């Protein structure tokens, strides 16, 4: 009857799930692949969009990672 | 003396333990690195100043530090801005990394072992003038030959600033002083008055009065009106004593010391209470450092705080000092009162009061030997009081002391609890308050009290972890007080989240020393944290006169009710105040929790209506996340799974975020939220599930949690199952189980990801395929226009600069994947049974032995094996070994790039009969697949596609013999229809049954009769023909009643008669949800009728139009909008140019309200670019629609107040996602040549 919980672990399925959605994202080319691109660039536009900020808020999310391994050199 | 260079150095030796609680100390020296090159870039300097001014330098110290202050203190270190550096003055070092074990004198007398306490004689502090001088010039007789003049005496000058080489010799004689030689002693002849410790800038004639009033050679010369003027500086205003020897001999005998009912271990703890001097008539703050504030005392004073701040503890050293020899105040009185008797204040009173402390001895005491004896001198009278009001009626204190100064005008320290100030304060002088306690007197605290087990070690590194939820956790050091009890359980604690460990025992703690009645207490604890109810309420901290009778605590305020709540002075005089944010945060789960005491019935409807405002699933998760940890700490059985009801009961089905944000500015006492639910949206945004399955696992981890104050048995497991259902997680839940025990739990999917890896392929830059678009020319308008814009380059560094910050914390970790008893804790029941396990990877950077030899164990117990795979093309061969138990994986197998070749031999060796495939890119070999492919397969759809390759008939010609139970297949025409293909796909699917095809382009060509003459109850249709026939579409293809879908597009071809028979089938044989409308021949005329009749649909979503805009479609759409049918509708498209025109958006827009059942509507791919008024029309848009998650338009290129229009009038319906008005602009020249006109 303990509980357990850990915040510098949390982060780390944190960092999991942005690369997993790296990967959610799909494209498709064609032969003609322009008709296409005017879907796909939309598509495309789009998922970056999106995906940016997805990476972004992923560095986000690390951007507290760092300092607390750096400052426990000082301390 | 200074020196140069030497590179210093930090402890490698120990720190290989902290790499286990951080990642990797390795690449700690590399941050060392900056301090040479920053130390060097500093001013190795020299002497500056004797100690006592660097606290000083400390005033914005940040408090968090390790050491302390007071520790860099006798080390006289100054303190400079530049990182947080500070500064040896005899030596010349400089430091910034800390240690816990080590104090600071150590670092100094370690690795300079040179000037400081060698006694080259650098500094002095409790600096006074009297020891300089009071004692001191006494033998200072005859302490020179014969001077009578300024100028004999200014030779002996010359032996005197080695300390200084400052402050000229001329000064002081111009002043006439001798320097004896002894220290930098030097003295006035004629008064024979001395001095020394002489800061840079100090007059004697400013001086020598103030110390010397009654100096004739001064008063022979500078005369005196001169004085009053000169008079104007820092410091204060300025058995008869044998009774004093006892007021000394008291507090030197022990009383005061073992005050911590642990024991006095350390008797004298030397960690100090920062005091703050606020000022009466004006704002002014005024921060100070306590022996600054000695010698600032006059008269009376404030002392303030709120309780078990320090009260006591701060005046308590006075007297074990003013005893002992040191620091200067003390050495001016030689009495000093404390009297902390609020006890003694009815009593009309005696000297007898003092007998408290005197412990008698006394009786010649009388107002005789005390009154005019204590107005016999003014200034060495002094008092020490805990006390307020001066209601108490005193002849002494009241009738006297307050009242009349300058009767007397002698100084007092007044402890007094908040709540006490505004009664008594204009008689009180300005201000000496407690800003709050200093997080490092802590550390220091925990030092002494403990070995320094590892303990405090592990306790920064969460207060590395929390930030505000650790840094304001302490206020009163009667909370580390709470912890000094440290055998809590063997100590403060060996256990992790010291938050709680911390409340948890300051509660108790106060029950033990007022537990004599706290019937009173929890009541009042119990009638109080109806405000902290209110936290969970929203953040309004002010809480009046008034909602405290909700509370009914109010000005009843026993000496308990203080232990919590305070007041706060006023600019208007009603007000309040109370303690902290966090402590509130933890009293309202301890007050919450004592409702749902089941034995309370009628009132826990209370939180039943409380626990009920928590209704969206990330209020859970961050919110009030760290809230609930409170209650399932204080553990009460009967409540929690009632609790628990309420969280599992959250997620319902199906509705990802009720409200993704219900957030207050409760939010801003924890930051990480902001990152977090950002990081929760963000994530929902790309992908719908994962959202909802991440979301999964902390109420889950939540869920379990409180099933673990005692018992999951009883009512804890029904809810459980319900939440588990048709869900899909990933493996960190199971270690996460200790509810791994109950069973092999069912009804749920799972899933793995694994990817090290930095993208590498082409599968971007078609935009190369963009550029014969004439890219270069187009932008032209709009000061603005650039704002809309990107280029690859800028979006790819954008991109990879993050990942850089990635890149750091990929390196430092020594850490790969999972399974530390993820598996184990799993696999430590024999018979698991696990039903989906699923796995997507990236690249071979996790193909090794061991971390996959863990892997290898994980497909044990896991009863069907399905892939996903991107950048890996070999990641199936490094298998092998894991899967060579032949473990049957089926499921499917999902890729983008290579089959690896000779890799699938495997995949034919593996003959577990796969349902599926899904091959999407590259090529395909039979030696890799199509080999003998049918033999063990046959089972569930195929998908293999590539871009331009040949050879897709050459597939099966194998196939033939096969009888399929597939029912269900994908591919498409690699050519203009080549009759292998057919023949290929015609034998099939006769003999099977036909069920969900999925073609990219059928090139119609000839008999598709052949093709969908047995075309049969399909779902999935996708065919988009270049070439067509318009047989089978305009007859069999609408024959086939039930039909969800259908992808359609590629240039509809102009039989108007055609598109009717497309259109009257379509609108005869309307069973559908959703469609791809193929893209127009001219259709446009009849296109009406392909929305007229499309009212008839029984469901709604995905709406697609390529193209048939400009005439009536619009208000086709509208009335069709405006009066129902397409109702319950998801999504709405068009992707034209020519059709587009802005004219009819606003008519579009005219009334497009009634139809909140929307998600999405896209308007985009203009290469001219759309800018007009039509962005008015928007105003009204999202606000009327209520229900969207986002738009994209590419067209907008808005003016950016426009774009407030946007941005402003978007989030009054909801606050989440939003229209995408850039793309990622294929990079190019953006020129203005139309600016050119103006
Ligand atoms: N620098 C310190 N080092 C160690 N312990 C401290 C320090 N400052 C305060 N404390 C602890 O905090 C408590 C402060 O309460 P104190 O007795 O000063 O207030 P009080 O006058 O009794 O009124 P109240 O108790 O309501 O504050 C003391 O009991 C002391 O043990």
């Amino acid at each position: 009857a303990a509980a357990r919980l850990s915040s510098g672990l949390r982060i780390n399925s944190a960092k999991d799930d942005a690369a997993g959605q790296a990967i959610a994202n799909s494209g498709s080319g064609s032969g003609s692949r322009i008709e296409d691109s005017d879907y796909a660039t939309e598509v495309s536009n789009m998922s970056r969009a999106q995906i940016l900020q997805q990476a972004g808020t992923s560095v986000l999310a690390q951007a507290n990672q760092v300092p607390q391994n750096v400052l426990s050199l000082l301390r | 003396d200074r020196i140069s260079e030497i590179d210093y150095e930090f402890l490698p030796e120990l720190s290989a333990l902290l790499g286990v609680d951080a990642f990797q100390v390795a690449k700690s020296q590399e941050e060392e690195e900056h301090k040479e090159r920053m130390k060097m870039k500093k001013g190795f300097n020299s002497q500056m100043r004797s100690e006592a001014k660097r606290l000083k330098t400390f005033e914005t110290y940040d408090t968090f530090r390790s050491w302390t202050p007071q520790e860099m203190a006798a080390a006289g270190f100054y303190h400079t801005g530049v990182r947080l550096g500070v500064q040896c003055f005899c030596c010349s070092l400089i430091l910034f990394g800390n240690s816990l074990r080590k104090l600071p004198i150590e670092r100094h007398k370690k690795l300079r072992p040179e000037c400081e306490f060698l006694q080259g004689k650098d500094v002095g502090n409790i600096g006074k003038y009297d020891i300089r001088v009071k004692r001191p010039e006494k033998m200072l007789r005859g302490g020179k030959a014969r001077y009578h003049e300024e100028e004999a005496r200014l030779e002996s000058f010359e032996d005197w600033p080695f300390y200084a080489h400052g402050t000229s010799p001329r000064v002081l004689s111009a002043a006439g002083f001798v320097f004896t030689g002894k220290r930098d002693t030097v003295q006035c002849f004629s008064c024979g008055g001395s001095l020394g410790n002489w800061e840079e800038g100090d007059d004697p004639w400013k001086e020598h009065a103030k110390w010397f009033p009654k100096c004739e050679f001064l008063q022979s010369k500078k005369s005196s009106e001169e004085i009053a003027q000169y008079i104007q500086s820092y410091e204060g205003f300025v058995s008869e004593q044998l009774r004093d020897n006892y007021t000394k001999a008291t507090f030197r005998h022990m009383n005061l010391p073992e005050v911590c009912s642990s024991l006095g271990t350390d008797h004298l703890l030397s960690c100090d209470v920062s005091i703050i001097s606020k000022h009466i008539s004006q704002p002014v703050q005024e921060a100070l450092t306590i022996p600054e504030v000695f010698s600032n005392l006059n008269s009376v004073m404030c002392v303030e705080g709120e309780t078990g701040s320090g009260k006591t503890t701060f005046l308590k050293r006075i007297a074990f000092l003013w005893a002992s020899g040191c620091c200067p105040l003390l050495y001016r009185f030689q009495l000093v009162f404390y009297l902390s008797l609020s006890s003694i204040t009815p009593d009309q009173g005696l000297a007898n009061i003092i007998c408290a402390q005197l412990l008698g001895a006394g009786g010649c005491i009388s107002e005789v030997c005390l009154s005019s004896s204590i107005q016999q001198l003014q200034h060495q009278v002094l008092f020490l009081l805990d006390d307020y009001s001066g209601l108490a009626s005193l002849p002494q204190a009241l009738h006297t002391l307050i009242t009349k100064n300058y009767l007397s005008r002698t100084c007092l320290l007044i402890a007094v609890h908040t709540n006490r100030v505004r009664d008594i304060r204009l008689y009180l002088g300005t201000s000496l308050e407690i800003q709050e306690f200093p997080f490092y007197n802590t550390v220091s605290v925990l030092r002494k009290f403990f070995s320094h087990d590892i303990i405090c070690v592990e306790k920064l590194i969460i207060y590395f972890i929390d930030n505000k939820d650790l840094q304001g956790v302490y206020k009163t050091p009667l909370f580390v007080a709470a912890v000094c009890t440290d055998w809590i359980q063997n100590a403060s604690a060996q256990d992790k989240f010291q938050d709680v460990t911390l409340f948890q025992s300051y509660m108790q703690y106060l029950s033990l020393k007022y537990k004599a009645t706290a019937e009173p207490l929890q009541a009042t604890v119990s009638s109080c944290g109806q405000l902290a109810l209110t936290g969970l309420f929203s953040s309004c901290f002010e809480f009046n006169s008034d909602d405290l009778a909700e509370a009914g605590v109010d000005e009843d305020e026993k000496l308990t009710t203080l232990l919590m709540s305070k007041f706060t002075a006023q600019r208007l005089r009603p007000v309040y105040r109370f303690l902290g944010p966090l402590f509130q945060e933890f009293l309202a789960a301890v007050r919450l929790t004592e409702l749902l005491s089941s034995d309370r019935q009628e009132d826990q409807d209370l939180g039943l209506y409380y626990l009920r405002q928590i209704d969206s699933p990330l209020k859970a998760i961050n919110s009030f996340n760290i809230f609930l940890y409170y209650v399932s700490s204080h553990s009460s059985s009967k409540a929690a799974p009632t609790v628990v009801s309420h969280l599992l009961q959250l997620v319902d089905e199906k509705e990802s975020l009720e409200n993704m944000s219900e957030n207050e500015d409760y939010m801003k006492l924890h930051p990480q939220t902001f990152l977090w639910f950002q990081f929760v949206r963000g994530l929902w945004l790309v992908s719908p599930e994962s959202s909802s399955s991440f979301v999964s696992e902390h109420l889950l981890r939540l869920a379990l949690i409180f099933a673990y104050e005692s018992n999951t048995v009883a009512e804890c497991s029904p809810f459980i199952l319900q939440f588990l259902r048709g869900k899909t997680l990933a493996l960190r839940v199971l270690n996460l189980q200790y509810f791994r025990d109950h069973p092999e739990s069912l009804l749920l999917l799972r899933s793995l990801k694994v990817s090290i890896n930095g993208n590498k392929m082409s599968s971007y830059v078609d935009y190369s395929f963009k550029t014969y678009f004439e890219n270069l020319q187009p932008p032209a308008i709009d000061e603005e226009y650039t704002s809309a814009f990107e280029h690859i380059s800028e979006w790819r560094r954008n991109f990879a600069q993050d990942e850089e910050i990635i890149k750091n914390y990929e390196n430092i970790r020594p850490r790969a994947l999972p399974d530390i008893s993820e598996g184990y804790w799993k696999l430590s029941p024999k018979p698991c049974k696990i039903p989906k396990l699923e796995v997507q990877v990236n690249n071979t950077d996790a193909a090794d032995q061991a971390l996959l030899q863990v892997l290898m164990e994980v497909f044990s117990a896991s009863q069907s094996i399905e892939f996903r795979l991107f950048n890996s093309s070999g990641f199936l061969e490094s298998i092998c070994p894991a899967l060579e138990l032949s473990k049957a994986s089926v499921t499917k197998c999902s890729m983008s790039r290579l089959e690896l070749s000779r890799a699938e031999q495997e995949l034919l060796l593996t003959l577990p009969a796969l349902q599926s495939l899904e091959v999407s890119e590259t090529n395909q070999l039979p030696e890799q697949l199509f080999h003998n492919l049918h033999k063990f397969l046959g089972l569930k759809e195929l998908c293999v596609r590539l871009d331009g390759k040949p050879n897709v008939l050459s597939v099966l010609p194998r196939e033939f013999p096969n009888l399929l139970h597939m029912e269900k297949l994908s591919i498409q025409t690699s050519t203009e229809s080549d009759l292998s293909k057919l023949v290929k796909f015609i034998q099939n699917f006769p003999n099977l049954h036909v069920f969900h095809l999925k073609c990219d382009f059928l090139s119609n060509c000839e008999s598709l009769m052949a093709v969908l003459a047995s075309c049969k109850k399909l779902r999935e249709i996708e065919f988009s023909g270049r070439c067509f026939e318009a047989m089978t579409f305009v007859n069999i293809l609408p024959n086939f009643v039930s039909l969800k879908i259908l992808n359609l597009k590629d240039q509809q071809f102009p039989d108007k008669e055609t598109s009717e028979k497309f259109a009257q089938a379509l609108g005869s044989l309307r069973n559908l949800e959703e469609l791809l409308v193929p893209t127009g021949d001219g259709i446009h005329q009849v296109a009406k009728l392909i929305v007229r009749q499309c009212l008839q649909l029984p469901c709604l979503r995905v709406l697609t139009f390529h193209d048939i805009l400009d005439d009536d479609s619009v208000i086709e759409i509208a009335r069709a909008a405006t009066s129902g049918g397409f109702q319950k509708l998801e999504n709405l498209d068009i992707s034209m140019n020519h059709k587009i025109t802005e004219e009819g958006y606003r008519n579009f827009f005219q009334a497009l309200d009634n139809l909140p059942n929307l998600q999405e509507l896209n308007i985009c791919r203009n290469i001219p670019g759309r800018i007009q008024v039509q962005a008015t029309t928007v105003k009204a848009l999202g606000q009327c629609v209520s229900r969207l998650p986002s738009l994209i338009r590419l067209h907008m290129l808005s003016w950016l107040l426009d774009e407030e229009d946007m941005k402003v009038i978007n989030d009054v319906k909801e606050r989440h996602p939003q229209s995408k008005r850039l793309i990622i602009f294929w990079k190019l020249i953006v020129p203005f040549s139309p600016v050119i006109l103006e």
